[PDB]
RNA sequence: UGUGGACCCGCCCCUUGGGGUGUGUCCAAAGGGCUUUGCCCGCUUCCGGAUGGGCCCGCGUCCCAUCAGCUAGUUGGUGGGGUAAUGGCCCACCAAGGCGACGACGGGUAGCCGGUCUGAGAGGAUGGCCGGCCACAGGGGCACUGAGACACGGGCCCCACUCCUACGGGAGGCAGCAGUUAGGAAUCUUCCGCAAUGGGCGCAAGCCUGACGGAGCGACGCCGCUUGGAGGAAGAAGCCCUUCGGGGUGUAAACUCCUGAACCCGGGACGAAACCCCCGACGAGGGGACUGACGGUACCGGGGUAAUAGCGCCGGCCAACUCCGUGCCAGCAGCCGCGGUAAUACGGAGGGCGCGAGCGUUACCCGGAUUCACUGGGCGUAAAGGGCGUGUAGGCGGCCUGGGGCGUCCCAUGUGAAAG
RNA sequence: AUAA
RNA sequence: CAUACC
C-alpha cells in the first residue's frame, strides 16, 4: 500500500509545494515510556490549493523532486494554527542555544 | 534461465544432494528459489530419492531446465511418465 | 497537584493499613471505584462505599487485617501485605494477554484495565485480553 | 583402561571400597581393609574439615573414578544429561550406565570395568550381532550384547562365565550364559544402582 | 533519574582502557634491550631486581622484567616481551619470555619449567 | 508483405505513463543440417509466463556538542536535455526557499545482515568459517561494445612504481590456484583429478573450467582411540620422613598367566547412471555400452609384538605438607601478600592435588559487575541537589458525559529463504 | 633513621 | 630482631 501519513502544513512559501509535518506516538524500545517524534515531508500541491493551518493526508507517490515524494491526498480539518505556532516557536528558540546572538 | 539441479549438501566423502530450482548463474551451493527433492547417491537408507512431482512438473512447465542428472532423477521418480 | 490519583489511593490505603485504621477515605472516581470493586471481590478489603465529606464525593474504604498475634508485637498480619502501582504517567505499562504476569504464583492479584474493563490477572487470561497493567497486590 | 595407574590408592583416597579391580577387591585387600587411610606420607594424620568445595569435588571424583572416564568425557555426559528432560542427576547416572564398556561389566563378562574396556577395544564384544570396539558406544534399550562368535572359547572368557552361572544380574539386564548373550532391558532408575555417591552433590560441583 | 531523563540522556556505557599497550592487542611483542638494569622495589620489599628497557617492533619503549634467578641479557639483546605487571616495581607492566630469542632458559631448574622455559632433564 | 507493434492527434473505459479504438505515418526476418518434399537446429514481429535487475518510500542502523548553526543546484516552479524508467540526474529561465537541539553541519570509527560468543533474562560484545546484499580489482577519471559493464585476467587518459629500449619509444598489474619476498607473536602444497556436482559454448561427439571434488602440511579446533588387562608381599631395592619403635612411594614394581595398538599377508569398495547407442516416435517406456582423482584407500578375513606421558599446582581465595638450602639476599607474586637464621608462599627433594596428547602462559570478549541499575542503583555525613529566582521549549496533569479510535488490546491473514 |  | 645514614 502506498503509505499514507496525516499532517500539518507548516509552510506554503514555495511554488506548488507544502511542508506537511507528521508526528508518531510510540513506546520507546528500552525505557518503555511513550515518546512523540515528528518529521517534515514536502508534499506536491499542484494547484496551490492547501494553505498553512490545513490538516492533510499525504500519499506515497512517484518522485516529483528529490525531497518531494508525496502528494497531498485530501483535506481533513482546516485552520488549526496551534500546531503551526507550536512548530514555529520550536524553531524560534534556536536563536539562543549557540555562542552568538538573538532573543529566543 | 532457471535450472533444476543438484546442490551439494553432504560432507567430505559423504555427499547428499539437494534437488533445487535456481537461476543458472547462482553458485552451486548458493541461494536457491526452491528445493523440490533430495538424493543420496550412496543409497545409505531405504529412502534415498524423493521428488514431489507436482512442483517438479510445475517448474518444468515454466521452462525450468534440468541438468542431465537432475533429469535422470526426475524421470526415475516418475516426473515424466504420462501413461 | 495530584499527579497520579490512582497511586494516591493505592498508597492512601497502604498507609492506612500499616497503622491499622478501621477505614480510610479516598476522593472518588469511577475508575478508582472500579478497582475497589476488585480489591473487595478478591478479599483484600471489607468493601467500600460512597460517603460524602464536606459536600464533595469520597469513597470510604473499609480495611481488613489478620487476627492478633503471639509473643512481643501482637499487631495482626496484614491482608494487603503489598500493593504497588505498575503503570504510571511518563511510564505507561501495557501487556499482551500472553504477557500478563503470574503474581506470587497467583497468591496475589494484578488488576489491569482492558477494553472489556477493569480485570484481575486470572480474569483477563481466562477471557483473552491484555491492557494497561495497573498494579500488583499481594 | 584409562587413568592407567594404581587404582587402589584411589579406593584409599575416597575412603570407600570402589572395586576398580573386581576380584581381589573381595579378598582381604582392595587396599581398604588393612590400611584404609589416604595414600601419601601424610594420609594418617587427623583430617581437617573439608571445605564446602572439597566435599562436592571429592564426590565427583568418587563417581568418575568408578566408571573410569576422562573429565572431558564425563562432563560432556553431564552437560548432555543436564540439557535433557527429567531429573538431570539420575539421567546422568542413566547415561554412565548406558555405556557399553560398563554394560559388559554389569553382565559379568569382565570382572572389572578396566577389563571390560579392553574386552571391547580388542573386539571380543558385539552389539546386535555386529561388532563394536568402542567403550563409549551408547547401549539403547532392546539391544543384545553378545560375546563375539570367534572369541567364545577364549580362556579369560570361559572362567569369567562359568563363574556367572548361578549369579544374578541387575533388574534392568537380561543375560543367558552358554549363549554368551545379554540384553539391555531398560535404563536403570536411581534406586536400581547402589553407588556410594551423593550424586546430588555432583550436580552442585558443576556450577561452582 | 526519571524515565523522561533516561529517555533524554540515557546511561553511558563503560570504556575499558588496557593495562598493557603491547599494541596490536597481540599476545607478545619482540624488541631489543637498550639497557639491563637493577631496580629497588618499594613497600615492604627489598632486593635487587633485574629489568630491561626494551624498544619494540610495536615502536614503543617499555621496561620489562627479567624473571628467573639467572639471566643473560645485554645492552643489545633481542627479546620477546609478554605482559604481566610486577607488583613491586612501579611502571613495570610486561614480563620477558624466558626461552625465546637471546634470552636463555633458566639453568638446572626442575620444577615450574615451562615458565622460565627450560627443556626436559634427560635420563633413564 | 503488417499477424502485429511503435509515434502524433481525436474518442471510450480506467486513474499518474494502465486498457481499448479510428485516421495518418513509421518498423520485420537467415540461413544451416541431414535418415532430403519432411523432420532437426536456427531467424523475424507481437502477447504472456518464468528468472534476474533498476529506481522510489515507512521504520531500524556506532562514538564526540571540547562539532551549533548549515546550504547556492542550495529548496521548489516552468520548459528542456538524459535514461529502460522517476527525479536538480543535468541545463536555461523564474520564485526564495530547504535543513537543524527529535543533533543539521563537522570530526572520529566502521563493509551491513542471517548469525556468532556470553548472559537467568533484559542486556553486553562481535560480524571470523558458511549463506545474502554492497563495494573494490596499483591510485584517480572516462566512456565504447552489449540484454546486462562503466567491465579483476576488455579499451582510453593522468599519476606513482617495476621491466625492455637502437633515447624516439614500448610492456606490465595474484585482493583467481599454488608459490616467493617483505612486515609480524603468528597463518599451508609452485600436490592429484575433471570420476562426481555446477558452469560456458556445441545438434552431438566433445572442449574449456586452480569453480569444484580429493590428497598434502600444522594438536590450530572438535570428536573418537592407545601406552594394556587379571593375579601379586602383611608388604624387595633405591629415594623420603622419624619420637630410632617406625611411617611413606604401595599392588606400585619385580614376577605368573590373558588379550594383541604397531606391524605382516589375502580379498577389496560405495560414490555411477545419465549424456551416447538400439527398439518405440528423436515423446512416455524398455533394452545396451562407456566412465573413479581420491585408491590397493575405507571396510572385511588371517598372522601377530606388552607396546609414548606429559604439564600445571599444593599460604588464603583454591583440590593438595613434610625435609634440606637460602637470610630484606637469591627470588616469588592474579589479589591479599611471602623472604631480616627454626620459610606448608623463594630453589631442590619425597610426597600430594588437578587435568592428560596435552598442560600451562599472554592477549582479547561476555560473566560474576544491580559496578550506567529498563528488568535492577543512588545524591543529610561515603561520589552526587544547580548559589537563588523568573520563566522558553519539553515532560507530566482533578471530577462528570458524548464523539472519534492515534497509543493500547484482540481475531484472521501475508512475510520472517537456506545454514545455524 | 627504616622495616616487623 | 634485622638494617640504614651522620
Ligand atoms: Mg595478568
Ligand atoms: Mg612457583
Ligand atoms: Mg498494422
Ligand atoms: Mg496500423
Ligand atoms: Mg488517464
Ligand atoms: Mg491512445
Ligand atoms: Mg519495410
Ligand atoms: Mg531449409
Ligand atoms: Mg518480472
Ligand atoms: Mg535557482
Ligand atoms: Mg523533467
Ligand atoms: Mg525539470
Ligand atoms: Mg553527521
Ligand atoms: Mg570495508
Ligand atoms: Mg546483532
Ligand atoms: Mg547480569
Ligand atoms: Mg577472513
Ligand atoms: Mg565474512
Ligand atoms: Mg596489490
Ligand atoms: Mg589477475
Ligand atoms: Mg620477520
Ligand atoms: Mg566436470
Ligand atoms: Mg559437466
Ligand atoms: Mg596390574
Ligand atoms: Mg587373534
Ligand atoms: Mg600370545
Ligand atoms: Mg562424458
Ligand atoms: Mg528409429
Ligand atoms: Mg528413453
Ligand atoms: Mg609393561
Ligand atoms: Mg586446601
Ligand atoms: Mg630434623
Ligand atoms: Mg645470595
Ligand atoms: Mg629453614
Ligand atoms: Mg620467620
Ligand atoms: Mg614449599
Ligand atoms: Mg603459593
Ligand atoms: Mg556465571
Ligand atoms: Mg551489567
Ligand atoms: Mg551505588
Ligand atoms: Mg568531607
Ligand atoms: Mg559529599
Ligand atoms: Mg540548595
Ligand atoms: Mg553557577
Ligand atoms: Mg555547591
Ligand atoms: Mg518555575
Ligand atoms: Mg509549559
Ligand atoms: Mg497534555
Ligand atoms: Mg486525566
Ligand atoms: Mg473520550
Ligand atoms: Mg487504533
Ligand atoms: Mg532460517
Ligand atoms: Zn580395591
Amino acid at each position: 500500500p502506498k503509505k499514507v501519513l496525516t499532517g500539518v502544513v507548516v509552510s506554503d512559501k514555495m511554488q506548488k509545494t507544502v511542508t506537511v509535518l507528521v508526528e508518531r506516538q510510540f513506546p520507546h524500545p528500552l525505557y518503555g515510556k511513550v515518546i512523540k517524534r515528528s518529521k517534515k515531508y514536502l508534499a506536491h500541491d499542484p494547484e496551490e490549493k492547501y494553505k498553512l493551518g490545513d490538516v492533510v493526508e499525504i500519499i506515497e507517490s512517484r518522485p516529483i523532486s528529490k525531497r518531494k515524494r508525496f502528494r497531498v491526498l485530501r483535506l481533513v480539518e482546516s485552520g488549526r494554527m496551534d500546531l503551526v505556532e507550536k512548530y514555529l516557536i520550536r524553531r524560534q528558540n534556536y536563536q539562543s542555544l549557540s555562542k552568538r546572538g538573538g532573543k529566543a | 534461465m532457471v535450472k533444476i539441479r543438484l546442490a551439494r549438501f553432504g560432507s567430505k566423502h559423504n555427499p547428499h544432494y539437494r534437488i533445487v530450482v535456481t537461476d543458472a548463474r547462482r553458485k552451486r551451493d548458493g541461494k536457491y528459489i526452491e528445493k523440490i527433492g533430495y538424493y543420496d547417491p550412496r543409497k545409505t537408507t531405504p529412502d534415498w530419492l524423493k521428488v514431489d512431482v507436482e512442483r517438479a512438473r510445475y517448474w518444468l512447465s515454466v521452462g525450468a531446465q534440468p541438468t542431465d542428472t537432475a533429469r535422470r532423477l526426475l524421470r526415475q521418480a516418475g516426473v515424466f511418465r504420462q501413461e | 497537584m495530584l499527579t497520579d490519583p490512582i497511586a494516591d489511593m493505592l498508597t492512601r490505603i497502604r498507609n492506612a493499613t500499616r497503622v491499622y485504621k478501621e477505614s480510610t477515605d479516598v476522593p472518588a472516581s469511577r475508575f478508582k471505584e472500579e478497582i475497589l470493586r476488585i480489591l473487595a471481590r478478591e478479599g483484600f478489603i471489607k468493601g467500600y462505599e460512597r460517603v460524602d465529606v464536606d459536600g464533595k464525593p469520597y469513597l470510604r474504604v473499609y480495611l481488613k487485617y489478620g487476627p492478633r498475634r503471639q509473643g512481643p508485637d501482637p499487631r495482626p498480619e496484614q491482608v494487603i501485605h503489598h500493593i504497588r502501582r505498575i503503570s504510571k504517567p511518563g511510564r505507561r505499562v501495557y501487556v499482551g494477554v500472553k504477557e500478563i504476569p503470574r503474581v506470587r504464583r497467583g497468591l496475589g492479584i494484578a488488576i489491569l484495565s482492558t477494553s472489556k474493563g477493569v480485570l484481575t490477572d486470572r480474569e483477563a487470561r481466562k477471557l483473552g485480553v491484555g491492557g494497561e497493567l495497573i498494579c500488583e497486590v499481594w | 583402561g584409562r587413568y592407567i595407574g594404581p587404582v587402589c590408592r584411589l579406593c584409599r583416597r575416597e575412603g570407600v571400597k570402589l572395586y576398580l579391580k573386581g576380584e581381589r577387591c573381595y579378598s582381604p585387600k582392595c587396599a581398604m581393609e588393612r590400611r584404609p587411610y589416604p595414600p601419601g606420607q601424610h594420609g594418617q594424620k587427623r583430617a581437617r574439615r573439608p571445605s564446602d568445595y572439597a566435599v562436592r569435588l571429592r564426590e565427583k571424583q568418587k563417581l568418575r573414578r568408578i566408571y573410569g572416564i576422562s573429565e572431558r568425557q564425563f562432563r560432556n555426559l553431564f552437560e548432555e544429561a543436564s540439557k535433557k528432560k527429567g531429573v538431570t542427576g539420575s539421567v546422568f547416572l542413566g547415561l554412565l550406565e548406558s555405556r557399553l564398556d560398563n554394560v559388559v561389566y554389569r553382565l559379568g563378562f569382565a570382572v572389572s570395568r578396566r577389563q571390560a574396556r579392553q574386552l571391547v577395544r580388542h573386539g571380543h564384544i558385539t552389539v546386535n550381532g555386529r561388532r563394536v570396539d568402542l567403550p563409549s558406544y551408547r547401549v539403547r534399550p532392546g539391544d543384545e550384547i553378545a560375546v563375539a562368535e570367534k572369541s567364545r572359547n577364549l580362556e579369560l572368557i570361559r572362567q569369567n562365565l562359568e563363574a556367572m552361572k548361578g549369579r544374578k544380574v541387575g533388574p534392568w539386564l537380561s543375560l543367558d550364559v552358554e549363549g554368551m548373550k545379554g540384553k539391555f532391558l531398560r535404563l536403570p532408575d536411581r534406586e536400581d544402582l547402589a553407588l556410594p555417591v551423593n550424586e546430588q552433590l555432583v550436580i552442585e560441583f558443576y556450577s561452582r | 533519574p526519571t524515565i523522561n531523563q533516561l529517555v533524554r540522556k540515557g546511561r553511558e556505557k563503560v570504556r575499558k582502557k588496557s593495562k598493557v599497550p603491547a599494541l596490536k592487542g597481540a599476545p607478545f611483542r619482540r624488541g631489543v634491550c637498550t639497557v639491563v638494569r637493577t631496580v629497588t622495589p618499594k613497600k615492604p620489599n627489598s632486593a635487587l631486581r633485574k629489568v630491561a628497557k626494551v624498544r619494540l617492533t610495536s615502536g614503543y619503549e617499555v621496561t620489562a622484567y627479567i624473571p628467573g634467578e639467572g639471566h643473560n641479557l645485554q645492552e643489545h639483546s633481542v627479546v620477546l616481551i609478554r605482559g604481566g605487571r610486577v607488583k613491586d616495581l612501579p611502571g613495570v607492566r610486561y614480563h620477558i619470555v624466558r626461552g625465546v630469542y637471546d634470552a636463555a632458559g633458566v639453568k638446572d631448574r626442575k620444577k615450574s619449567r615451562s615458565k622460565y622455559g627450560t627443556k626436559k632433564p634427560k635420563e633413564a
